[PDB]
């Protein structure tokens, strides 16, 4: 078949899949694909900011 | 690398062991900006608009 296995891939195919993944994820929790605003992104970014702030503080302690 | 080498020749030996985490993370952070980063004027396409 096609699409199966470990064949080569490109950078446009990597972002393309992440778009389909975000769009299908909200269809399970909100049951609509309109996606006026994309809150899944923001809720994830807030966690990444939380982790980064924790790392900045402990590096500050090691510097001390 | 020259700064670290200069300090090692001088004999401080402060960067030995775990102390090396400062030069190491900086060297990695510089690597991210030069190779990836973002496109110039001839590369208007980006994730937020595509």
């Amino acid at each position: 078949g096609s699409g199966y296995g470990l064949g080569l891939s490109t950078r446009t195919q990597v972002t393309g899949y992440q778009f389909l993944a975000r769009r299908t994820a909200m269809a399970l929790t909100r049951w609509r694909v309109r996606m006026e605003i994309e809150p899944g992104r923001r809720q994830t970014l807030a966690v990444v900011a939380s982790v980064s702030a924790a790392l900045v503080i402990c590096l500050g302690a090691l510097l001390w | 690398g020259g700064m670290v080498a200069m300090v090692f020749a001088s004999g401080s030996h402060v960067f030995g062991g775990i102390g090396s985490i400062f030069p190491l993370f900086m060297m990695v952070g510089i690597m991210m900006m030069m190779f990836r980063g973002m496109g110039g004027g001839q590369q208007q396409m980006s994730r937020p608009k595509l």
